[PDB]
């Protein structure tokens, strides 16, 4: 893996359009991005997928899975934070 | 949150 | 990240590195405040692993990084490892992060936030650049 931190811009896709690549593996708590010439890969897991909303970077996804070869033409799959933020807010409140 | 002190350059 | 580019050091202050006791980087994560890190459930983090904050170049000896111990690993009970669905794990730091210019929090969305198809976002990490 690289010594220094890498970044890459990439587009979000709709789950419907993403199912064209992954079929039924695409669940509701998942969000796809990429298939744009770049790709997350092994070692990137757990990392952020951030989008700028109203001037601040917000966590939209968490690097989850994708192409076993990190194909830059296949979209990467990230945990959809919007579907899990209620669990986060609940866990932080109780601990 | 979300606004770095060192602005990312893309 | 395959086809990415080197980031401006310290410009993604919420990015942390999960390294085992060996010093091996195995996953990334994001600080959501000084005591909590969000990462993926598939990373299989244990309390023997370390959260490294403020790092840019994992091969430098001169960066003032923060190596933070993990007190508890909260794997979303909804996580399905067969389908890799609800892939999120919260890590409660036993030792809180000290926020600075290079260490700070990322915002979390409201469960009602809309992020449209076609929107250009950014992803960061120390994953493989070539597979």
């Amino acid at each position: 893996t690289p010594d220094r931190l890498q970044q890459a811009s990439l587009p979000l896709l709709s789950n419907t359009n993403c199912k064209k690549y992954w079929g039924t593996k695409i669940k509701d708590a998942m969000i796809c991005a990429g298939a744009s010439g770049v790709s997350s890969c092994m070692g990137d897991s757990g990392g952020p997928l951030v989008c700028k909303k109203n001037g601040a970077w917000t966590l939209v996804g968490i690097v989850s899975w994708g192409s076993s070869t990190c194909s830059t033409s296949t979209p990467g799959v990230y945990a959809r934070v919007t579907a899990l933020v209620n669990w986060v807010q609940q866990t932080l409140a109780a601990n | 949150c979300g606004v770095p002190a060192i602005q990312p350059v893309l | 990240i395959v086809n990415g580019e080197e980031a401006v050091p310290g410009s993604w202050p919420w990015q942390v590195s999960l390294q085992d006791k060996t010093g091996f980087h195995f996953c990334g994560g994001s600080l959501i405040n000084e005591n909590w890190v969000v990462t993926a459930a598939h990373c299989g983090v244990t309390t023997s692993d370390v959260v490294v904050a403020g790092e840019f170049d994992q091969g430098s000896s001169s960066e003032k990084i923060q190596k933070l111990k993990i007190a508890k690993v909260f794997k979303n009970s909804k996580y399905n490892s067969l389908t890799i669905n609800n892939d999120i794990t919260l890590l409660k730091l036993s030792t809180a992060a000290s926020f600075s210019q290079t260490v700070s929090a990322v915002c979390l969305p409201s469960a009602s936030d809309d992020f449209a198809a076609g929107t250009t976002c950014v992803t960061t990490g120390w994953g493989l650049t070539r597979y």
